[PDB]
Parts: structure tokens; C-alpha cells; sequence
RNA sequence: GGUCAAAAUGC
RNA sequence: GGUCAAAAUGC
RNA sequence: GGUCAAAAUGC
């Protein structure tokens, strides 16, 4: 008539799996104040803090289960219509060491993405905590400092009647959580660097609001006195000179109203703004559809003759680069019924087939990247 | 790989207190976290510290995860007046993983020359992620590499210059979001 | 301005099909075809919660 | 490269 | 009849 | 289930 305690499944060391409901672990709610101006930190917290925000279904399982070997999905919610639009991102880094930066260059380099909710009205990002091997922990999260920031890039260009609310809900994945290492000294391919490598705002009218970005990328970014860093670029910087093909990701940021037609291209900074003859260059026009947010770039590594340098003193006038740069150009016209500026942020994904030829031994400081209201 | 000889970077230069009252002691006290970026001094003087914003110690203050060998120099400039036979000043270097005085010390190092002495050895960074470690995190009441200092007769043996260099094999991941670095000038 | 609705009315190529209720035997799929409400959600952050017995 | 999206609906 | 117990352990 | 939509255009 006796129950044996030992021959019992009360010690199962297994990852949870189930149906995307019963492996949802929190629901966050993030506040969007139609005041809001871009630059925003809309919350800034620890992940544990924000998985641990709701009792469901695998909540009790995200606090008293050791090891976790799937990942942690985002699926993010709020619909604007169509004549306006907010850039809100969400950023995960690994670790807060004090009273830190939260611009968009030093939170981009692990694992975050922007996105117009009046294009895209529901993201879903996937991560790996333990970005050096397959499983995660709470404790894990907790006593780590996994962080979490929500911040506007480009504020609204029509503000709401009322306030607005973005609604994250968190779960836990039905995939395998996979590594990404950095060997310093050797390169991978496709490398991953995710450089926020400018806020490109051109102004409604016809000026060929030309922007130049220089396309030497180690320091990072520029301060009023100082530098900002993320890693992906502290390696890079370590080197020397470099090549590779450079993939670049252009989003929309503005309201799917104000309309342009830009034109990219690579260069060298003598030229003048009024160089009638650049598009006898190989550029590429982009033009973005009215929900389309994504326009994705890629340069071949034949638009560059011989390796740059990866840094260049922050004073080398604009007649002494010799290193390539990266211009963007209206083609037509910014053109709306709306007052609005035109907004696209450029970040540099990877350099695919890179090439470093040396050790920089460095340079002090950097220039400055592009950035603004709204 | 990716290699270039001879080509190690800049991290320190801690400069000894001036106003020093050969009176409430001989010796001066400080200490370098190689790993974490930070200079830690007395109250003995006014200190002169500064850390570079070099590409690796740009690197390794934002790098959350490490894992491999890292290369260490330091180098002793001194006070040049003085003369060879009248040389009071010897420097006690220590290598531990804590700032604690219950923890115990790694290597030991103790030189004694007149004017300059070099000082060239190798740290490596193991840990309990894969192998991989974290600036003094609690996930496994995690440590560091600390270089601390102690120097005889401050007035002579004046400077100290901190660099490093990197081993083919050292590894990160992650990102230790950090505060602005200021520059100078 | 003001604004017309223009319906075309016309007899069609499809045969018509019958569509009767035993009441007491229904049948599947059973069609019943009921307003259960007309739902008003306000423009904020209000779960503005709707239920419909 | 990861992520993501996609390879579509009804009884 | 249900339940339960049982058809056993170690690297 | 009915309805509806759809399985697409040009000489």
C-alpha cells in the first residue's frame, strides 16, 4: 500500500517546452507619451525586471527551473496610422557598469532593433543572454546585469490626440540558443559590428541636403569631450587597416507622408556639394514604400581599391581624408502636406569578407556622428 | 592570423604625489585593475593618474565577457636628479583578483633600480562561463587581475607607465554598456 | 458633400436553395446570425474591457 | 551570420 | 471496477 | 452552411 518518493518525477533538470502560450513568461507594457521628443529613455531596467512583470503560465518556470536552453522572444505592439510615425528600439546589452550611456551608438552592438510602429505594427525579436554559450538563468540575468533599454530615435512627426502605449510580451523560445564569440585577433566572416553610423535628416525642399559619413569607424563615437564605445567597434579599432564589403541597413523613420527619393553612393570627401557629374559614380536610389521601413544596402568590396585606416585624427579636414566615405543625397525632393523632416538611420550590419591588414596602435577620440530632435 | 610586432598599446601612467611628508611614512600605495579599466590611490597626496583611451583599454572596459592571454608592461621612469649612489627606492609589485587584504597574491614582484626598470609578464583570463569571465560578478563571486603597487622613497621612484598587448587568442562577447570616456585637452 | 449609395439590382445565373429551421432538430452548422454587440473602444491606454454575455 | 519575415485562408 | 502498489539499484 | 472573394491582364 506504500508510495516510494524516489521513483517519483520530482527532479526533472529540463528546458521548458510548449506552445508559445504556455512558454510565456511576462507581459510588459512601456509607456509612449504623445510629448515625447526622441532621445527618450521610455525605460531603462534590468531584463529580470521586466521577464518578472506578470504571473504566466511559465513565469514560475523562468524563476525555479537552473538552466534554460532556449531563447528569449519579444513581440512588440502598438499600431500609429499612417501620417505619422515614432523610431522606438529596444536594446539589449550584457552588463551596466554605472550611470551609462543610452544613445543609440553604445546600445546597438549585441542584439536590438528599430522599428516605425505606423509601418511595422508588431516586432518580434529572438536572443541569446549567455552570448558564449547555450543556456540562461535567471539568477543569471539578475546578477549579471542583463539590461534592457527602450528609447525613440526619431520622435513623432504628428502627435497623437492622446497617449500612447507599446505592449511587450515575453516568452520563451522553441529554439536553441547559439553562440557568438569574438576572437579578437582573428576575425570571423560574415563579422558582425551593427554601427550606428549616423540619424541622416534631410530637410523638406530641394536642397541635395547632401550627408557625408566617413567610413574609418574606430572610437566610435564622438562626445562633447569624450568617446562612446561598443565592442563590435572597440575590436575593430584594434587593427589597423581594413576592407571587406560593407552591408548597410537603412531605415525609415519619419512619416510613411514625407517622401524622398535618396541617393547613395562612395566617394572621397573634395567634392564639392555641387558635383553635378557624382551619379556617373555607381550609386543606388532608394525610395521607400508607403509601409516599407527597410531598405537593406550592400557596397561590393570593388568600390574600394586598397585598405583604409581604421581611425583618422578627428581634425583631418575634409581635403585630407584618404580614406573612403559614405554619401547619401535627395535626388528629387523631400515633399509633404505635413511638416515633417525626412529621417533615416544607417547602421552598418556586417562587413562581410573583410580583410585586416594590422595592429592600431591608436589615435585620441573620434568625430562626431549625426543626431537631432524628432 | 592578425599580427603586427612590437605593436602593444598605452593603458597607464600613474604619477606619484608631489606633496609627500617624508613624515607619516616612507611608502606610497596603488593599484591597477587591468581587467576593469580603474586606478585606486592613497590619500598620502595628490595624485596624478590617468588611464589612455587606447583601443584595447577602450576594449576591456566594454567587453562583458573574457576569455585568454593578455600581455603587461610596466615601466618605472624615475626622478633623474638624483644621483646613482644615493638610490633609497625599491617597488613592491603585487598580482591579485581582489582588493581584499584576505585574499591571496598571485605573483610577487619586488625591483630596485636606480632611475628605470622594466617589468614584462603574461595574465590569463579564465572563467566559469565556458571559460570566459566577468568583471567581479556575482554569478560566481567573480574576480578580476589587479596589479597594485607599492613604492619607497616616491620621491625617486616617481613615475609608472602601464601597457598591454594582446594575444592571439583572447576573446570577448558581450557588451558591458559604459559611460562617455573623456579625452583630454 | 452629400454622398449616394447606388444599388444594381439584378436576377442571377444561381439557383435558389432552401434554408428552413426545425426547431426542435436543428441542424449543422446551425445559423443563427446574432448581433452581439456593437464594441466601442476610446482613443488612450484604457483596456477599455468589453463583455459580451 | 543571428533575428525576422515567408512558404497563405474555409469545415 | 477505480485508486494504489508492483515489474527493483550502479555510470 | 449561404453570400462573397479568388483561381489575374494584352491582340
Amino acid at each position: 500500500m506504500e508510495t516510494n518518493l524516489f521513483k517519483l518525477s520530482l527532479d526533472d533538470v529540463e528546458t521548458p517546452k510548449g506552445s508559445m502560450l504556455d512558454l510565456k513568461i511576462s507581459q510588459s507594457k512601456i509607456a509612449l507619451p504623445k510629448n515625447t521628443v526622441g532621445g527618450t529613455i521610455l525605460r531603462s531596467d534590468l531584463l529580470a525586471n521586466f521577464l518578472t512583470e506578470g504571473n504566466f503560465r511559465a513565469s514560475v518556470d523562468l524563476q525555479r527551473t537552473h538552466r534554460i536552453k532556449g531563447m528569449i522572444k519579444m513581440v512588440a505592439t502598438v499600431g500609429i496610422p499612417e501620417n505619422t510615425g515614432i523610431a522606438l528600439a529596444c536594446a539589449m546589452n550584457s552588463s551596466i557598469r554605472g550611470r551609462a550611456s543610452s544613445d543609440i551608438y553604445t546600445i546597438c552592438s549585441q542584439d536590438c532593433e528599430l522599428w516605425n510602429p505606423a509601418c511595422t505594427k508588431a516586432m518580434t525579436m529572438s536572443f541569446n543572454p549567455n552570448p558564449c554559450s547555450d543556456a540562461w538563468s535567471l539568477e543569471f540575468l539578475k546578477r549579471t546585469g542583463f539590461h534592457c533599454d527602450i528609447i525613440c530615435v526619431t520622435g513623432w512627426t504628428a502627435t497623437p490626440m492622446q497617449d500612447v502605449q507599446v505592449t511587450i510580451d515575453w516568452f520563451i523560445s522553441s529554439q536553441e540558443c547559439v553562440p557568438r564569440t569574438y576572437c579578437v585577433l582573428n576575425p570571423q566572416n560574415p563579422f558582425v559590428l551593427n554601427r550606428w553610423m549616423g540619424k541622416l535628416t534631410f530637410p523638406q525642399g530641394t536642397s541635395r541636403s547632401v550627408k557625408r559619413m566617413p567610413l574609418s569607424i574606430g572610437g566610435g563615437a564622438g562626445a562633447k569631450s569624450a568617446i562612446l564605445m561598443n565592442m563590435p567597434n572597440a575590436v575593430l579599432s584594434m587593427w589597423r587597416y581594413f576592407v571587406g564589403d560593407l552591408v548597410f541597413e537603412v531605415s525609415k523613420m519619419t512619416s510613411p507622408y514625407i517622401k524622398c527619393t535618396v541617393s547613395f553612393f562612395i566617394a572621397f570627401g573634395n567634392l564639392a556639394d555641387d558635383t553635378i557629374n557624382f551619379e556617373a559614380f555607381p550609386h543606388k536610389l532608394v525610395q521607400f514604400g508607403e509601409i516599407q521601413e527597410k531598405v537593406v544596402l550592400k557596397f561590393s568590396q570593388e568600390e574600394f581599391l586598397t585598405a583604409w585606416s581604421t581611425q583618422v585624427r578627428p581634425a583631418t579636414t575634409l581635403l585630407a581624408d584618404g580614406c573612403p566615405y559614405l554619401y547619401a543625397m535627395v535626388h528629387d525632393s523631400s515633399v509633404s502636406t505635413i511638416p515633417g523632416d525626412f529621417v533615416i538611420g544607417v547602421k552598418l550590419t556586417i562587413i562581410e569578407n573583410m580583410c585586416a591588414y594590422g595592429l592600431n596602435p591608436g589615435i585620441s577620440g573620434s568625430r562626431l556622428l549625426g543626431t537631432i530632435p524628432q | 592570423s592578425i599580427s603586427q610586432q612590437t605593436v602593444w598599446n598605452q593603458m597607464a601612467t600613474v604619477r606619484t604625489p608631489l606633496n609627500f611628508d617624508s613624515s607619516k611614512q616612507s611608502f606610497c600605495q596603488f593599484s591597477v585593475d587591468l581587467l576593469g579599466g580603474g586606478i585606486s590611490v592613497d590619500k598620502t597626496g595628490d595624485w596624478i593618474t590617468l588611464v589612455q583611451n587606447s583601443p584595447i583599454s577602450n576594449l576591456l572596459r566594454v567587453a562583458a565577457w573574457k576569455k585568454g592571454c593578455l600581455m603587461v608592461k610596466v615601466v618605472m621612469s624615475g626622478n633623474a636628479a638624483v644621483k646613482r649612489s644615493d638610490w633609497a627606492s625599491l617597488v613592491q609589485v603585487f598580482l591579485t583578483n581582489s582588493n581584499s587584504t584576505e585574499h591571496f597574491d598571485a605573483c610577487r614582484w619586488t625591483k630596485s633600480e636606480p632611475h628605470s626598470w622594466e617589468l614584462i609578464f603574461p595574465i590569463e583570463v579564465c572563467g566559469p562561463n565556458n571559460g570566459f569571465e566577468m568583471w567581479s560578478s556575482e554569478w560566481a563571486n567573480q574576480t578580476s587581475w589587479h596589479l597594485s603597487f607599492l613604492v619607497d622613497n616616491p620621491k625617486q621612484s616617481t613615475t609608472f607607465d602601464v601597457l598591454l598587448g594582446i594575444s592571439q587568442n583572447f576573446e570577448i562577447a558581450g557588451n558591458t554598456l559604459m559611460p562617455a570616456f573623456s579625452v583630454p585637452q
